[PDB]
């Protein structure tokens, strides 16, 4: 029970991570412009258009890309603080 | 009952983790920000006037 | 619109029958709970009224 855990520790290769952790400082300050951009331009155009169903449209598609990027901004920006 | 330079030893666990959960993490995150925009829409475009 | 009116004198007896359970033996979060739920439709419903009704006030 113990030997084929050990032999099969000893028989593999190491630990390759996704991305670096020395590189996501630049991804942090470079997802916080564009989730600003775009979640501004999403909260600018409820405005009086007097137009609903354009309006409903336009929202909801530029509030999908601002919360996806607001994610990554938020996963990437937490781990070069100190709590992982 | 154990003693600091004669019982050491290692402890092994297996276990797996399959990319589907690897990215679920900013999908969890991504989906409270886009449910917490949907309620300053239906709150911002709402009738509370009492006049005419 | 008479049955906005019927909306309206039901959330005003709502808003008393939550403070006369209040007085009989009931905690906080209850009453403050109950007063949301009751709270926003009469809120929406009365402001409508108010609105419909109107020039004859
Ligand atoms: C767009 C970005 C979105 C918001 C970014 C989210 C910020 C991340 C911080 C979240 C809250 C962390 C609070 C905290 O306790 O952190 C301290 C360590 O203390 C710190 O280092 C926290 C400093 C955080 C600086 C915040 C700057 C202002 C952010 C406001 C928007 C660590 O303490 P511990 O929790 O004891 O860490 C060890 C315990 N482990 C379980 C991890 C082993
Ligand atoms: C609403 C406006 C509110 C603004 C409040 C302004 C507060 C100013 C004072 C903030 C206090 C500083 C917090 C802090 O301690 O940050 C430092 C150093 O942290 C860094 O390395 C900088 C990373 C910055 C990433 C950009 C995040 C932007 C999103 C935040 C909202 C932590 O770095 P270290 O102490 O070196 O931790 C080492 C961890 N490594 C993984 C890197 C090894
Ligand atoms: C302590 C604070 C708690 C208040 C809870 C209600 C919160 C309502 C917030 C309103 C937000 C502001 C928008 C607004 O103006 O609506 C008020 C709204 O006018 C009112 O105040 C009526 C609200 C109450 C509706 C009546 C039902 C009874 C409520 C349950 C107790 C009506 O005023 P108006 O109709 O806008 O005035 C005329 C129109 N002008 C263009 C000239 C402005
Ligand atoms: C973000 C937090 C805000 C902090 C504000 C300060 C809060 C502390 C002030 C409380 C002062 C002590 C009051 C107190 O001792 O009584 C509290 C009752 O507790 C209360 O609810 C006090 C209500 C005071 C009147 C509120 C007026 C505002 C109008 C609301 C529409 C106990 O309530 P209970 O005993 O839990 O309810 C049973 C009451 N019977 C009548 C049913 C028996």
């Amino acid at each position: 029970t113990y030997e084929q855990l050990y032999k099969e520790f000893h028989s593999s290769k190491s630990f390759q991570p996704f991305i670096h952790l020395d590189t996501q400082p630049k991804f942090a300050i470079c997802g916080l412009i564009v989730t600003l951009a775009v979640l501004s331009s999403a909260l600018f155009a409820v405005g009086s258009k007097s137009s609903y169903i354009k309006k409903l449209f336009f929202y909801t598609i530029l509030s999908v890309i601002g919360s996806l990027f607001a994610g990554l901004t938020t996963v990437f920006a937490s781990n070069s603080f100190g709590v992982y | 009952n154990l003693i600091s330079q004669v019982a050491n030893g290692q402890v092994l666990i297996k276990y797996d983790y399959p990319k589907s959960s690897f990215f679920k993490k900013p999908l969890s995150i991504a989906c409270y920000i886009f449910t917490a925009l949907m309620g300053v829409f239906v709150l911002k475009t709402l009738n509370m006037n009492v006049t005419n | 619109t008479a049955v906005y009116f019927l909306g309206f004198i039901a959330t005003i007896v709502g808003f008393e029958v939550i403070f006369a359970r209040y007085y009989l033996g009931t905690s906080i979060f209850e009453t403050l709970f109950s007063s949301l739920y009751l709270g926003a439709p009469g809120l929406l419903t009365s402001t409508k009224f108010l609105r419909s009704f109107g020039q004859t006030i």
